């Protein structure tokens, strides 16, 4: 059972490095960009709206749910 | 509307759980343009979105 | 009960037309309202009721 997780430990390094080669254009993982993008797009909810801050705010609300869930799982 | 802008930055650099408490206090601030446009028989969600759209900084 | 009160209003000023004031007030709120309060603008229909009044006043001077 140790070797079962060890294989999927190795399998994660195979999946991410093959993906890192095919795209050199690389940001951080973990939803780190999304929380910035959550606040980034609520600034547009401050900026743009005729009614659109309800939408872009809800758009930016859903972005932080992924690292939220990554804290919640 | 500007107090809601004044508090989101005050929420953001606060730290922990208090950040979400500052923001929901700012959600209570939005009802004042909302109840007026319904009383003025207009659109609440349109009018408050006009307000925050007029801005340079939060003052 | 308020229909009696506006009939008490017409009765104390005149006494006649109290039969007629309640007839006109029915179809004002019967016809306009449900088309527009599914669209929910109370204040606009108030000001529409304002401008229905004075146009009737000038038309009274036209016909009398």
């Amino acid at each position: 059972q140790f070797m079962e997780e060890t294989e999927r430990s190795l399998h994660d390094a195979i999946m991410i490095v093959r993906r890192a080669i095919k795209n050199d254009s690389v940001v951080a993982g973990g939803g780190a960009i999304e929380m910035e993008l959550s606040k980034y797009l609520r600034d547009y909810s401050r900026t743009i709206p005729g009614k659109q801050q309800l939408l872009i705010g809800a758009y930016a609300k859903a972005l932080e749910i992924i690292p939220r869930q990554l804290c919640d799982n | 509307a500007a107090l809601s802008i004044y508090l989101e930055n005050y929420a953001t650099s606060m730290g922990s759980r208090e950040q979400l408490a500052i923001a929901e206090f700012a959600r209570s601030l939005l009802v004042i343009p909302n109840t007026l446009a319904v009383n003025a028989a207009q659109d609440s969600t349109d009018l408050v979105a006009k307000l925050r759209a007029f801005h340079n900084e939060a003052q | 009960k308020s229909m009696i009160e506006i009939s008490r209003t017409q009765d104390e000023e005149v006494g006649d037309g109290t039969t007629s004031v309640i007839i006109l007030a029915g179809e004002m709120l019967s016809v306009a309202e449900h088309f527009l309060e599914q669209q929910m603008h109370p204040t606009v229909v108030i000001s529409a009721y304002r401008k229905a009044l004075d146009d009737m006043i000038s038309t009274l001077k036209k016909i009398s």
